[PDB]
């Protein structure tokens, strides 16, 4: 919340920044954080990270 | 820097003897996977849109 208030960051972004890991498995009805960061779009092949 | 690509990638692009079965020095055409990797490396530094 503190980072969202000052740096104006998303909840997942601030959660990762404070020490948590990137959530690969989101609610899955839309793009997850991992896919938003490294799959927008995949270059030529499927991501393996 | 102007192409936003690595110097060895620039060297590989320059080293392409696009001779395609003689009439000049030699056919320095890369293999299929080499072409794919070179394309990935030279494209990796673009924007999102």
């Amino acid at each position: 919340l503190f980072y969202s208030h000052r740096y104006a960051l998303s909840f997942d972004d601030a959660q990762v920044l404070n020490g948590s890991v990137i959530n690969q498995y989101a609610d899955d009805d839309s793009v997850s954080h991992f896919n938003r960061l490294f799959n927008t779009p995949p270059l030529k092949g499927k991501i393996f990270e | 820097s102007a192409l936003h690509t690595m110097p060895s990638v620039i060297r590989t692009l320059v080293n392409i003897r696009y001779v395609t079965a003689l009439n000049k020095a030699e056919s320095n055409l890369p293999s299929w996977d080499e072409w794919q990797t070179l394309a990935e490396n030279m494209e990796a530094g673009l924007s999102t849109q």
